RNA sequence: UCAAG
């Protein structure tokens, strides 16, 4: 249930009838690079263009494309270097 | 390579300016020749300007030394002698 | 043009595109063939 | 293009054993013997023999693999028993039986000619 | 704990075919015995050619192909040859091979049949049993094959080329006793020719003491060796296997120890 | 965030020890100290999973609440998935 | 055009960024391999000769590396590279200055895969998860990959021409990332259904089912050699169940060797008696059906698809709950290796005599069929005299067909279940229906009894001459045989117009596949480029790239569809 | 009769002429599932055999031929309008229904390696390289010769020694991939000597020149045609199928004393799952095999027409009850390891099984750091041309559904196409950048401080500069 | 350098650079010769 | 196109037995009577003889190569 | 050069314009197998685009017993639209009605 | 002369048109070759219908 | 190939 | 354009 509780939540979450198509997908508020990967493409990025939208750079696709690594899973956190812990413990090399 | 690595956060799409794109491009005067060969290869002011981009996977460009892998390409412009609806 | 090598010939290499300088193996330019890539009537047109 | 040399199935390489004995850590008195370049023809007379033995209690071969070519060989004894010494008796009663039988083929083959 | 003391009797014995009752014995043992047949008596046969000119249609490894197949006499010289690995010499000498030269070309009108016959060995044991003959290829007039040719020893674990048998038949409880395959239906079943049940009776009463014991056997062979000398050094090579066996295990008790 | 009001789950998230694993194991194939005696072992990546068993991994988890702050779970102070 | 460029699939935005050919890949043949474990494929040595995977020179691997070096690329584990501090590579193919061989810390020796490296293997298409899962490499020597038959049912490949796709990762942090989250026995269960995706199939289940019947019995040589091919045998011989006269082992008892740890399951087999569980004989069921492990010992059953098989509760499945991913790894193989290698004593085929049928079963079909199509002719025969009434909400025409289509397919159907009477307990088709290996009580009727009634877009047979099917039937036939009706059996052979119809019919079955593929590849690609980005964030609320909630919990309760199981109530249904 | 029709016209010459040449082939095809007869037909087309018998004049690229076709045991009479037992294209083979050792499962075979030896399903394969002197060009001549090193300024360091004087290999040569079979120099205009323009041997050919020739084409240039022979022992991932739609790679070969044995001595050549059978439901093949047995032993080729009610399953039964065997065609099979009878009684008989022209060695292809692409800088696409395989959009997703994102990052940008490229921190427009002058300047700003790297997979910075040319500014910014 | 001719099956010497046609028939089409070197074929 | 040396299943050498067994079926021997004089018993032996399909004459029907 | 390049090409038409042209006519000849050859020349070829996944076209029809091989087809996303002749097939050469 | 025509083999116009088989043999073609296949450029090309 | 109501 | 899933 748990599968289709989703896509029947991102459907009609908007309050109006979110059809998974080009129409009702690309004219929902995400990210001109998102939108441009699916169906439309060139005239979703000159419309971007012309009303000078920004890309938030936050999705998994826009990340993918530009080579960066996606905020998914393995990359929702950034791991950092514990000083205090390096210190300590037998540091036998 | 003394720049710092940074990763894009935002990218901003916007309609190029015409003054920016005659300053931007390295081409200067525009592409006055149709003919891609000039003093047999190169043509200067032409299709295929040394200044935009490596040529013959051997050459460099003048602008950088790409040596067809640094190099980037550079753009250049064509001013047209009356404007054009961009379809 | 193998830096440690004047005047040196390097072989090209099919498997992975590069000149390798023969006598110590060093690949000099790393991708370098990639693919690589009628004059005869008229002129240029 | 990837095949193996037919020769590979029954030539040791070099710096290979034929018999490698490693003791059994889980259970008393069981040793498991890996055979290299063999197949199931030594292996099963050898495990038949070990299970004609009262002294043993367990006795089995396994191809590995049969692509690869090893045989190995668990066999576990009682104590006042070894799993070594039941592998060398098996050979020699596998050896006897086989040149008992030799003797009596080439007597039947003298007595089925001229006879 | 000590091996059973097996018996033969030899009820068939020909030129191509020997038939022997071996009982007394494990099913393990027998049926080892029946792989030897196959896959581990040492058999000379063709496993080198240079071929100096073919224009006939088969292409050369076609003949070549052809050629290994084709059976050598084998009887005796096989057990003093040496496996080319063992002989000291580089590549091949009389005593570690056999050479057979081919000469044949078309010149009548006729299509000439290349057969066994043409072979020509130097070493006059190993002829390819000849004494029709296997026919190597055809030609037609104005084709020629020459070639030259040497014959190695092996087992047919190697190559089918040293496999001496042409079938080991392999037949136990003839009249099913110890129920080791079970029937759907036993009357449908034909009766085995060493089955001593009378015809109303299909199967033999279960019997839960008895094991398979006395084994049927019938080895036919290719002309390569003597049918009795198939088994003969099918029993001998089992035992040189198990001798090595022997002493490397020795070896390895006296190293671990 | 301060270290009081941590309000994301104690224990590690799978995505996250296979990151803390993999890091951990480049770090100590470029030479880094272990922490942990190793019994034989040369792998980098068998080397870092004895560490994590250990806790002995010197790492810290900055999770990022989706309100833009973040809370800083040392690898230690989070339960092991396991 | 710069906008063809970018618009199309296979242009700069789609067929070179969201995906792109990529290096450090193979593809070849695969082939079935029992013998290899889940988690392991067999790789050809060329395919694992090209194949590099750099590793960083250390103090502890700086011997080993060194060997590599030496053997290069000819031996087989060699190094084909040797990358320096400096960025500088080394190819040793071509001849290395004996000073350029030497290693240093730091060092990146580009070595041959090698046993045990993690790979990630994919079959297109790659419908769900599971059709790319993270397998260890094993070096075998032919030219097809190898993997284990039950890894099969998650890609949806069979050993007839197919092929896999082979990627290596490159780094120990994306070797890491697939060693923990993407490999094989982490995989057993789809968060799909809530179901174990693999599951024991074809000889090994047919073979489980006959190992675990009451009759079987094992001498204590099988018995040892049985246990040779168990992994986690703990080295102590099971007591046999029939100590006197002879020690006999049965089935179920080595069996419950294999079955992980302690495991309790209770279900059912296929052939189960209805009645059964109401009757006296519940528990010491007569048939020897309602599998129960009680700490994990088979203590009755026989196992099937439904125990052992791609279904909630089942044995695998309760071994993936209860005692873990890495021990039900070895369920699965322990499974394969052991049953295997029974059914080399066992063996399993097929043959014409399963197909036959006795003499009085093949009188019943035939009098079902002259009976029905007598039924078929009455009823024509009250249509012609209008006497048919009219179903309501359907005209006479469509009230006629579908009175004709049952009585055809009661006539069908008794057919089959008079074919599935005659078949014995020796039939090898009833073997591999019951077990659930292959087949269905459907194939065996058509096989048997009466191939069926042959429609095509959803009626009997049209007329595509002008008022009868073909030009052999008389205009306006509205009988069994002349719409379509097969009354021959397979193995009888159908008659030259049933041969016609039959392909017809069979047309249909193949334009339906064709079809059906590419529009499910279109929804399915909608799908995941609507839903790409939703994700549960560490506040646990399931967001959007926008940050906008979509769920404030994941399926409204936080918890993942793999972990959960069905249950009862048992607070509901009661009365007061 | 019952009176039916009584105005019969015309009538059929017979019903077995309504199936075409291909499906003509298969016997017993009205006991087959209808597509499974489909699905034979166009495993018939890619079967091999003699495809012609002046196939030594012909001069073909892929021409496969068997080195010992059978004509079938089990034939249609339609067979013999279609030539099939002039030229055949299969071999029968003694095929067992059963399950062995877990290696036929699915729809794999597992094959008799004895039978493999002595000559069992073996083919030759022959691929033909043409090549064409072209002295069309004003100043350019492909002149046939041997190149070499020094004289040759192009040149390559495959094995050139191969060829002759004439610049082409002679025929009885062995030739290992990446191998010269053309020799051939094109003349280099001094602008101000020599491009290498041999042709070399596709990867792992492994084979023996079998002709060489030398003609004048249409266009009156020089023509070489030359013809590679390479014999192909059948291995564990070729595919064989027989004449009723069962179609599977081979999982494993057995040798002679490990197949299982009947009593008589006969060994499987091909052992075929049981599994196969059921849900496909081609009864044809099961028919075959009995009256393949049927007609080896009484010597008469069987008779399979699709439609003939005077052979039923029965009378074929009772036809092989009269030579010994059991009347289903099941045999009493012994375990080729163990000796032990096997308790299932196997079905084994004769089965004409094909050769299909798919074949592993064809089909293995292995990529790490090949060459790239010219327009996009990414791995080439095709087994000839190293190319990697495609990681698709649908591997993509399944990678996001993983969560695994570093590995998705290695496969989509670090393994494909890695770049790096300099952007502007002012303005998001890339900046022209001299890494050997170590000066990096933006144009339009006159800023040279102010610039940042960034990396990139190289179809991104060409996706950017497309846009740009279009008059878009996709304006990177890190900030 | 000796290629066999297809319609008159007589060898010809020819040369660098020169046309490929056979003396005493005129057919253009030309076989190379089976080279002298010689390749070891094993039986199996 | 050839008679293959040694039948495939068993090892049989059948490659002497082709010309005979056409002498035979001229002789008007039927087919299973030529196999049974000719010493052919196991149906993979006949198999090998009865299915034969002799192209080598065709072959021979064109003019060699070299004369 | 009409002719041969029209064979060649597989294109129908004029080489000028190929806007009428229909592809997919003279196939190169397929010889791995006799039966192929055979079955290669004895070929049908239905116009409806491969594109259009509706499935009237693709069905065997009544009319198609005698004159069209009712089981050989491709498999694949041409199924039904690629037919093959049976045996006694004879497709009408023409004739004049004077 | 307007120009040449392509000739199907062993059509009537063919050179191969009623030839015995044992002529087809001396031409080096085959006798059971179906013919009905044009050879175009080197390669036989066929008019699907 | 069965029925209506099954498969084709 | 033709095959392989
Ligand atoms: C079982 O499903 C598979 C997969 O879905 C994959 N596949 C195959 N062709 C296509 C295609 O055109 N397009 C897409 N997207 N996927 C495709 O192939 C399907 C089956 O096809 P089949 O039905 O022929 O499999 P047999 O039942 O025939 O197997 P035998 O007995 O021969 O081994
Ligand atoms: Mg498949
Ligand atoms: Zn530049
Ligand atoms: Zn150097
Ligand atoms: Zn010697
Ligand atoms: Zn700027
Ligand atoms: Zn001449
Ligand atoms: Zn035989």
């Amino acid at each position: 249930y748990r599968h289709l509780a989703l896509l029947c939540d991102t459907m009609t979450c908007r309050g109006h009838l979110m059809a998974i198509t080009r129409h009702g997908v690309n004219r929902q508020d995400t990210g001109p690079l998102m939108k441009c990967s699916f169906e439309e493409t060139v005239d979703v990025l000159m419309e971007a263009a012309a009303h000078g939208e920004s890309d938030p750079m936050k999705g998994v696709s826009e990340n993918i494309m530009l080579g960066q690594l996606a905020p998914a899973g393995t990359g929702c956190f950034d791991l950092l270097l514990d000083a205090e812990k390096c210190k300590y413990g037998m540091e036998i090399p | 390579s003394a720049c710092p690595l940074r990763t894009i956060k935002r990218v901003q799409f916007g309609v190029l300016s015409p003054d920016e794109l005659k300053r931007m491009s390295v081409t200067e005067g525009g592409i006055k020749y149709p003919e891609t060969t000039e003093g047999g290869r190169p043509k200067l002011g032409g299709l295929m300007d040394p200044r935009q981009g490596v040529i013959e996977r051997t050459g460099r460009c003048q602008t950088c030394a790409g040596n067809m892998t640094e190099c980037p390409g550079h753009f250049g412009h064509i001013e047209l002698a009356k404007p054009v609806f961009h379809v | 043009t193998c830096p440690n090598h004047p005047d040196a010939i390097l072989v090209e290499d099919y498997r992975a595109g590069d000149m390798i300088c023969p006598e110590c193996g060093l690949v000099v330019g790393d991708r370098v063939i990639d693919v690589g890539s009628n004059p005869l009537l008229s002129d240029g047109d | 293009m990837n095949a193996p040399p037919a020769f590979e199935s029954f030539l040791l390489f070099e710096g290979e054993k034929k018999i490698t004995i490693n003791k059994d850590t889980k259970v008393p008195n069981a040793c498991l013997f890996t055979i290299n370049k063999e197949d199931h023809t030594l292996g099963n007379i050898i495990k038949s023999q070990l299970l004609k033995d009262p002294q043993v209690l367990f006795a089995g071969y396994k191809v590995p693999h049969p692509l690869e070519h090893k045989i190995i060989i668990r066999v576990q004894t009682t104590p006042d028993y070894s799993p070594q010494e039941a592998f060398t008796n098996a050979i020699t009663d596998l050896i006897s039986e086989l040149s008992l039988l030799e003797e009596r083929f080439r007597v039947a083959i003298k007595d089925k000619q001229e006879g | 704990p000590y091996a059973n003391q097996p018996t033969v009797r030899i009820t068939e014995l020909t030129d191509e075919n020997v038939k022997f009752i071996i009982e007394n014995t494990d099913l393990a043992v027998a049926n080892s015995i029946r792989r030897v047949f196959i896959a581990e008596v040492p058999i000379i046969a063709i496993d080198w050619v240079q071929i100096d000119a073919n224009s006939s249609v088969l292409h050369d490894e076609f003949i070549a192909h052809r050629l290994g197949l084709i059976p050598l006499t084998s009887d005796d010289i096989v057990d003093k040859l040496q496996y080319s690995r063992d002989c000291t010499c580089e590549e091949f000498c009389p005593e570690c091979s056999v050479e057979f030269t081919l000469d044949v070309r078309c010149n009548e009108d006729q299509t000439r049949h290349v057969t066994s016959r043409d072979l020509i060995s130097n070493s006059p044991r190993v002829i390819p049993v000849t004494s029709d003959d296997i026919l190597i290829v055809k030609l037609r007039k104005g084709q020629e094959l020459r070639l030259r040719a040497y014959a190695k020893k092996g087992f047919g674990k190697e190559h089918a080329k040293w496999n001496p048998t042409a079938g080991v038949a392999f037949e136990y409880d003839p009249d099913n006793a110890l129920r080791h395959t079970v029937y759907p239906k036993p009357e449908e079943w034909p009766k085995s020719e060493y089955s001593e049940l009378d015809e109303d009776e299909s199967q033999a009463p279960y019997d839960p003491n008895g094991k398979p014991e006395r084994f049927y056997y019938n080895v036919e062979s290719c002309g390569s060796l003597r049918p009795e000398t198939i088994v003969l050094s099918a029993l001998s090579g089992l035992k040189k296997k198990l001798s090595d066996l022997q002493t490397q295990l020795s070896h390895e008790i006296q190293s671990d120890v | 965030q301060a270290n009081q009001k941590r309000i994301t789950t104690p224990y590690m998230t799978k995505y996250e020890r296979a990151r803390v694993l993999g890091t951990r194991a480049l770090q100590i194939a470029m030479c880094a100290p272990v922490m942990v005696e190793l019994e034989g072992e040369t792998d980098p990546l068998l080397i870092a999973m004895k560490e994590l068993k250990a806790r002995k991994i010197p790492i810290i988890i900055r999770r990022y609440l989706p309100d833009g702050s973040y809370e800083d779970w040392g690898v230690d102070e989070l339960i092991i998935s396991d | 055009s710069l906008k063809q460029r970018l618009k199309g699939k296979e242009g700069r935005v789609r067929g070179n960024l969201m995906g792109k050919r990529v290096d450090f890949s193979a593809r070849t043949v695969i082939t079935p391999d029992p013998n290899l474990s889940i988690d392991q494929v067999g790789v050809p040595r060329s395919i694992a000769a090209n194949m590099t995977f750099a590793e960083i020179v250390t103090p502890f691997n700086i011997d080993r590396l060194q060997e590599l070096v030496r053997r290069g690329n000819s031996q087989y584990p060699g190094a084909k590279y040797i990358i320096r501090d400096n960025g500088d590579r080394i190819d040793l193919r071509f001849h290395p200055k004996p000073s350029d061989l030497h290693l240093q810390t730091g060092y990146k020796v580009e070595r041959h895969m090698c046993d045990g490296d993690i790979v990630i293997f994919n079959r297109q298409p790659t419908l769900h998860k599971m059709s790319m899962m993270g397998h260890r490499v094993r070096i075998l020597p032919w030219s097809t990959f190898r993997l284990n038959l039950s890894v099969t049912t998650p890609y949806n490949a069979d050993f007839d021409g197919d092929e896999m796709n082979l990627h290596l990762p490159q780094s120990l942090e994306t070797r890491a990332e697939i060693q923990e989250l993407a490999m094989v026995p982490r995989m057993i269960v789809t968060p799909q259904s809530n179901r174990p995706v693999m599951g024991i199939v074809q000889d090994t289940l047919t073979a489980v089912r006959k190992f675990t019947k009451r009759d079987v019995f094992l001498e204590r040589g099988e018995v040892m050699n049985l246990l040779m091919f168990l992994s986690t045998w703990d080295g102590k011989v099971p007591q046999p169940a029939i100590l006197k006269p002879r020690p006999l082992w049965t089935g179920k008892q080595i069996f419950s060797l294999i079955i992980p740890g302690h495991i309790n399951c209770i279900r059912t087999h296929s052939t189960h008696p209805d009645d059964e569980d109401s009757g006296p004989y519940k528990h010491i069921s007569p048939g020897d059906t309602k599998v129960v492990v009680e700490n994990g010992e088979l203590i009755m059953g026989i196992l099937c698809k439904k125990s052992l098989g791609t279904s909630a509760g089942s044995l695998v499945h309760i071994s993936y709950l209860e005692m873990g991913h890495d021990i039900t790894r070895l369920f699965y193989s322990n499974i394969q290796t052991v049953i295997n290698n029974w059914l080399l004593i066992e063996g399993h085929t097929i043959g014409i005599g399963d197909s036959i049928a006795d003499s009085k079963t093949y009188q019943d079909i035939q009098n079902t069929i002259k009976k029905a199509k007598q039924d078929v002719i009455e009823v024509i025969e009250k249509a012609h005299n209008n006497e048919l009434e009219p179903t309501p909400g359907n005209t006479l025409r469509q009230t006629f067909e579908n009175q004709v289509n049952r009585i055809l397919n009661d006539a069908r159907d008794k057919t089959g279940s008079s074919a599935q009477k005659s078949l014995s307990e020796y039939n090898n088709f009833k073997s591999m229906v019951v077990s659930g290996a292959k087949g269905s009580k459907i194939n065996i009727s058509q096989v048997i009894a009466v191939v069926g009634q042959q429609n095509v877009e959803g009626k009997r047979i049209p007329f595509g001459f002008k008022h009868r099917t073909l030009p052999h039937f008389i205009k306006d036939d509205y009988g069994p045989e002349s719409r379509g009706f097969v009354e021959n059996s397979y193995l009888a052979g159908l008659t030259p117009t049933e041969f016609f119809f039959h392909a017809m019919g069979g047309r249909e079955g193949l334009i339906d596949t064709a079809v059906k593929t590419a529009e499910t590849g279109y929804i399915q690609r909608r799908l995941i480029k609507s839903m790409e980005s939703v994700m549960v964030k560490y506040d646990a609320t399931v967001r959007n790239s926008i940050n906008q909630v979509v769920q404030l919990r994941y399926g409204e309760d936080g918890l993942a569809g793999e972990s959960v199981e069905f249950q009862n109530l048992a607070t509901l249904k009661p009365s007061n | 009769e019952v009176a039916y029709c009584s105005t019969y016209t015309h009538c059929e010459i017979h019903p077995s002429m309504i199936l075409g040449v291909c499906a003509s082939i298969i016997p017993f095809p009205d006991h087959n599932q209808s597509p499974r007869n489909t699905y034979q037909s166009a495993m018939g087309k890619q079967a091999m055999g003699v495809y012609i018998t002046n196939f030594h004049v012909r001069m073909d690229t892929l021409a496969h031929v068997l080195y010992y076709p059978q004509k079938p045991l089990v034939t249609t009479r339609s067979m013999e309008y279609l030539r099939f037992r002039e030229l055949p294209a299969g071999i029968n083979s003694i095929v067992a229904i059963a399950s062995y050792t877990g290696y036929n499962q699915e729809d794999s075979v597992i094959m008799n390696r004895s039978a493999v030896d002595r000559g069992f399903f073996r083919s030759v394969f022959y691929r033909s390289y043409k090549e064409q002197e072209s002295k069309k060009g004003f100043d350019q001549e492909e002149v046939f010769e041997k190149p070499t090193r020094e004289t040759c300024q192009g040149m390559r360091h495959a094995i050139y020694d191969k060829l002759d004087d004439d610049g082409l290999i002679a025929p009885g040569v062995r030739v290992s991939g990446d191998d010269v079979i053309i020799g051939k120099t094109v003349t280099l205009p001094e602008n101000e000597t020599k491009r290498d323009c041999s042709t070399f041997l596709r990867t792992s050919e492994t084979g023996i020149v079998d002709q060489v020739m030398v003609t004048l084409n249409q266009e009156g240039y020089k023509f070489c045609k030359i013809r590679v022979r390479s014999v192909r022992i059948p291995q564990i991932g070729d595919k064989f199928a027989s004449r009723h739609g069962q179609k599977g790679t081979c999982g494993i070969q057995y040798r002679q004393e490990d197949m299982p044995f009947t009593c008589e001595g006969i060994t499987p050549d091909i052992i075929i799952n049981p599994h196969a059978i059921p849900s496909r439901m081609t009864i044809g093949h099961l028919i075959e095999c009995l009256q393949g047995k049927v007609s080896a032993n009484k010597g008469e080729i069987g008779d399979a027409t699709p439609f003939n009610d005077a052979v039923n399953v029965q009378k074929i039964s009772n036809l092989l009850s009269d030579y010994g065997y059991h009347l289903r065609g099941n045999e009493v099979l012994y375990n080729g390891f163990t000796g032990r009878k096997i308790t299932s009684q196997i079905f084994i008989g004769p089965t004409y099984y094909q050769r299909l022209k798919h074949m592993v060695d064809d089909k293995i292809h292995s990529r790490a750091r090949g060459p790239i692409q010219i327009l996009n800088r990414q791995p080439m696409e095709g087994r000839s041309r190293d190319g990697g395989l495609r990681f698709g959009e649908m591997e993509r997703d399944c990678q996001i559904a993983h969560g695994a994102a570093q590995f998705l990052r290695e496969r989509l940008f670090e393994a494909s196409d890695p770049y790096q490229v300099h952007v502007c921190n002012l303005c998001g427009i890339m900046a022209i950048a001299n890494t050997r002058t170590h000066t990096y300047e933006c144009r339009g700003c006159r800023n040279k401080t102010q610039i940042s790297l960034v990396r990139m997979p190289y179809a991104c910075k060409l996706l950017f500069q497309e846009l740009m040319s279009m008059s878009i500014a996709p304006r990177m910014m890190s900030v | 350098m000796i290629y066999i001719c297809g319609e008159c099956h007589t060898e010809n010497e020819i040369k660098s650079r020169d046309p490929i046609r056979c003396r005493e028939c005129g057919y253009r089409i030309m076989y190379k010769k089976r080279t002298k070197r010689l390749v070891v074929f094993d039986a199996r | 196109m050839i008679i293959p040396v040694r039948c495939f299943t068993c090892g049989k050498i059948v490659g002497n037995k082709w010309e005979a067994y056409l002498g035979l079926l001229q002789a008007e021997y039927t087919e299973g009577d030529a196999l049974d004089a000719l010493g052919l018993k196991r149906y993979c032996c006949r198999r090998m003889l009865l299915a034969h399909v002799d192209l080598i004459e065709k072959l021979l029907n064109y003019a060699p190569l070299e004369k | 050069d009409g002719l041969k390049y029209s064979l060649a090409t597989g294109n129908w038409g004029d080489q000028k314009k190929a806007h009428q042209a229909r592809a997919g006519v003279s196939q190169v000849l397929n010889r791995l197998t006799f039966a192929s050859t055979l079955s290669h020349l004895r070929r049908l070829n239905s116009p409806i685009g491969r594109d259009g996944k509706l499935a009237k076209p693709r069905q065997l029809h009544n009319t198609l017993w005698g004159m069209v091989c009712p089981a050989e087809t491709p498999e694949g996303h041409a199924v039904g639209l690629v037919k093959n002749l049976a045996l006694m097939a004879y497709i009408s050469v023409g004739s004049q009605p004077s | 002369f307007i120009g040449k025509i392509p000739i199907m083999l062993r059509s009537t116009y063919c050179l191969l048109n009623g030839l015995t088989d044992r002529d087809l043999c001396e031409l080096n073609e085959c006798p059971l070759d179906p013919g009905g296949y044009f050879i175009i450029n080197g390669s036989e090309k066929v008019l699907i219908a | 190939i069965w029925g209506i109501g099954c498969n084709p």
